[PDB]
């Protein structure tokens, strides 16, 4: 534990302003605010010096500086639980390999088989109870049985609340391997309510953190159910959205590492699942599915999800601006008057570009058709997206099988991989069978024997020497 | 859901063992034909006395004051408009009430009263404004009378003009500082006009003025001196500040003023 | 204030049945904190109703934080 407290301030930085440029707009009882206005008469905890120049409009490229980090360590919520939760404050721009090396080595997390990036509306909302129970059960099922990470904003409001609720339901169950559900939370350090008790250098391994809903202003407080916390910091008190340019880079860097087990090696797949959402969530959905990541929307309980849920089956160019205008007016109906006509053209362009790619986007269709559960929908969407990826030959069919055997579950492989339309020959199963044999999964051995692999033809001399 | 005075149409007039006529939602206004309407004429026993109008038996020609005009010390004129007169008696401008007579009210037509409301933001321990899901919180100062079983707004009958705050707050505010808050009583208005109340006959109804003095800064200024003008314990049980909510435990028709008051600032509901 | 939500819980624990409280009192829309359950838990503990004890433990009341000195003296 001492090696971690040595290692962390040597590698990771944080930002702070050094220059006092008093801003025009007085804050709510915070009239002394020097365009960050953090904690002084100045936006400073350094020497309030003229800095040899009265540079007005204090540019963040010109003003703020990086320093070693004083806020890391471990946390525990005062009076809500007894477990401990790791947390760290990072700068605006650290290379993602540093954070990945931190999360694997020092916090002690294995390389995950799947990365689920749930997103949605920040404001609170509600839904039907049957949909709520189905969604919670399916999410905890897939994240427990797969060995996956769940990455989201770690605040107490909105979608980020509800997913944490599902995690707490698993703490109600806690059948076996209670540490399997690992959820990280990426949040902005500037907008954390009672954060002043956390700042203690050289390790704050017991850190009691109280919380109070409605005892806070525009800034917010953390959620309590998340398991790890990463707080990006810019040096600004009242600013939102600093977490987004690091979260995408971290997701794209994690989605290129190769996990190798047995003989096989894969690249970690990534899926994004969306809920009720808002205006910017649609832009985030489009920006994600441009890069080739799949996306699963949830039919029902959506200010912006149900729009895509209804428009999903109409063809391209059937969508008109009047159609989206009446849809926006019936579904939003509160900001629907506030929306201009210069942005619904943008939203038609975005929705046409989303529903054009019928492969990656997937509606849930709750209850009606194909509604087996949530987990099989996510896995079928991920496999369908991996299937339509381009390939020179039939190595994609090998890749889907390696993905299905990297996850533990076997119902998917006998359900749809071995349905038809491959014409595989049994000599093309000898690698993954080896990987099914080392990691002690007898179900895949029985499945491979039912598709007729010959054990007398399989065990060569060199395969035996490799097995020993 | 047509907005009719349902508290005035409510049966069993307060503190007087009589009933009113059944007036359904169709036959409420005067324009509608309603043949079987037989309102019993009822006035208070102390409605034939002094100061208040002696017109409890106004079939006699004693009813001779000026209607929809300021008739001396009784400014018998409605804020809503010129009320119609039948047999020397005013008709209710909103509809039928099912009970004729003076009731327990003072004079005929409207009876002008004044309701001030003191509004301030709700601060946290640090000094920032608390918030709902979107909107903010408002705090109002409210008086509990010892024999009312309802918190009520600190406003009384406007029998004087500028001492109607003092007529509301002789028991509440002060006598010396009461002139100082009367200087502060010039603020912003919310609503004026006819007000629903269970003491409304077809002849005597209630009209009011809703002024809204507001405190923006929650440190000092008027707020410290208004707290320093507390000479509270005179003839009341208790006064205290109170956070606004739909489930605010109050008198019934006072909440209709607050639902119109929060729109002028953007609070929650 | 939110004393009405305390009052509904006291009503549901005065009656013996527990399905109502887990059915709709603990559905949502209260944001209760577990220090606000310490009175009725005491009333669930004296009158020997273990179902309400299990329900209060599932909503996370801390027994180490609950049993003070004076609460113990009152229980005896």
């Amino acid at each position: 534990q001492e090696s971690l407290s040595s290692w962390i301030p040597e590698n990771i930085k944080k930002k702070e302003c050094v220059y006092f440029v008093e801003s025009s707009k007085l804050s709510d009882a915070g009239k002394v605010v020097c365009q960050c206005g953090y904690t002084h008469e100045q936006h400073l905890e350094e020497a309030t010096k003229p800095h040899t120049f009265q540079g007005t409009q204090w540019d963040p490229k010109k003003h703020v500086q990086e320093m070693p980090t004083d806020a890391f360590g471990d946390i525990v919520f005062t009076g809500l639980s007894q477990k401990v939760k790791k947390y760290v404050r990072v700068s605006q721009d650290t290379p993602s390999s540093v954070i990945y090396h931190l999360m694997t080595q020092h916090w002690g997390l294995d390389v995950p088989n799947l990365l689920i990036s749930v997103t949605g509306g920040a404001k609170n909302f509600n839904m039907k109870p049957r949909l709520k129970s189905i969604f919670r059960r399916g999410l905890v099922k897939v994240a427990q049985t797969t060995g996956a990470w769940i990455i989201t904003g770690g605040s107490h409001t909105g979608v980020m609340k509800q997913v944490g609720e599902a995690v707490r339901d698993f703490s109600l169950s806690s059948s076996y391997k209670e540490g399997e559900l690992i959820t990280i939370g990426v949040a902005t350090w500037g907008t954390v309510h009672r954060r002043e008790g956390l700042i203690h250098p050289t390790g704050s391994f017991p850190a009691e953190y109280i919380l109070d809903e409605d005892g806070q202003g525009n800034l917010t407080c953390l959620d309590s159910n998340h398991s790890h916390f990463i707080l990006v910091d810019d040096g600004t008190h009242g600013q939102y959205g600093v977490e987004i340019p690091l979260r995408t880079r971290l997701e794209k860097f994690i989605s290129e590492q190769t996990k190798e087990r047995g003989g096989v090696a894969i690249k970690i797949p990534i899926v994004c699942v969306v809920l009720e959402g808002g205006p910017g969530t649609l832009h985030t959905i489009d920006n994600a599915t441009t890069n080739g990541t799949p996306c699963v929307v949830v039919e029902g309980s959506g200010r912006v999800a149900d729009v895509i849920a209804q428009v999903a089956n109409l063809p391209v160019s059937d969508i008109t601006i009047s159609l989206i205008q009446q849809k926006l007016s019936v579904f939003f109906q509160e900001m629907f008057e506030t929306f201009t006509e210069s942005r619904i053209v943008e939203w038609t362009k975005k929705i046409q570009d989303i529903v054009r790619r019928r492969q990656l986007l997937t509606v849930f269709r709750e209850g009606k058709d194909g509604q087996q559960d949530v987990d099989v929908a996510i896995l079928q969407a991920l496999l369908k997206a991996s299937r339509s990826q381009d390939h020179f030959g039939h190595e994609n069919w090998d890749h889907q099988l390696k993905l299905a055997v990297a996850w533990n579950r076997v119902d998917i492989a006998r359900s749809e991989i071995f349905m038809d339309e491959w014409q595989w020959k049994p000599s093309d199963l000898h690698p993954t069978m080896t990987a099914a044999l080392i990691s002690n999964k007898p179900e895949f051995v029985k499945l491979f024997l039912e598709n007729g692999v010959q054990l007398k033809e399989f065990v060569t001399w060199d395969t035996l020497l490799y097995l020993y | 859901g047509d907005s009719y005075h349902v508290n005035a149409r409510h049966l069993l007039y307060p503190n007087c063992p009589v009933t009113r006529f059944p007036v359904p939602n169709e036959k409420v206004p005067w324009e509608t034909e309603f043949l079987i309407y037989d309102p019993p004429f009822y006035t208070a026993e102390r409605k034939d006395a002094a100061a208040m109008d002696p017109m409890g038996d106004t079939l006699e020609p004693l009813s001779t004051i000026q209607y929809n005009v300021v008739d001396g010390l009784r400014d018998r004129r409605s804020f809503h408009g010129p009320y119609t007169v039948q047999a020397g008696l005013p008709l209710n401008p909103m509809g039928r009430t099912g009970l004729r007579g003076r009731g327990s009210l003072s004079c005929f037509g409207p009876n002008h009263t004044l309701y001030p409301m003191v509004t301030r933001w709700r601060r946290n321990e640090d000094g920032a404004i608390c918030r709902k899901s979107i909107k903010k919180m408002l705090e109002v100062l409210v008086v509990k009378l010892p024999l009312s079983e309802h918190w009520a707004l600190p406003g009384g009958s406007r029998e004087p003009g500028e001492m109607l705050p003092r007529k509301l707050k002789r028991i509440l505010r002060q006598e010396h500082w009461p002139s100082f808050e009367n200087l502060l009583k010039c603020g912003m208005e919310v609503y004026k006009g006819y007000m629903d109340d269970p003491r409304n006959t077809d002849n005597a109804w209630i009209e009011t003025v809703a002024v809204s003095v507001h405190f923006q800064d929650q440190n000092d200024v008027e707020l410290n001196r208004l707290n320093s003008n507390l000479h509270a314990c005179d003839s009341g049980a208790s006064i205290r500040w109170q956070v606004v909510d739909r489930r605010i435990p109050l008198y019934a028709n006072h909440k209709t003023l607050l639902q119109k008051a929060a729109a002028e600032f953007g609070a929650h509901y």
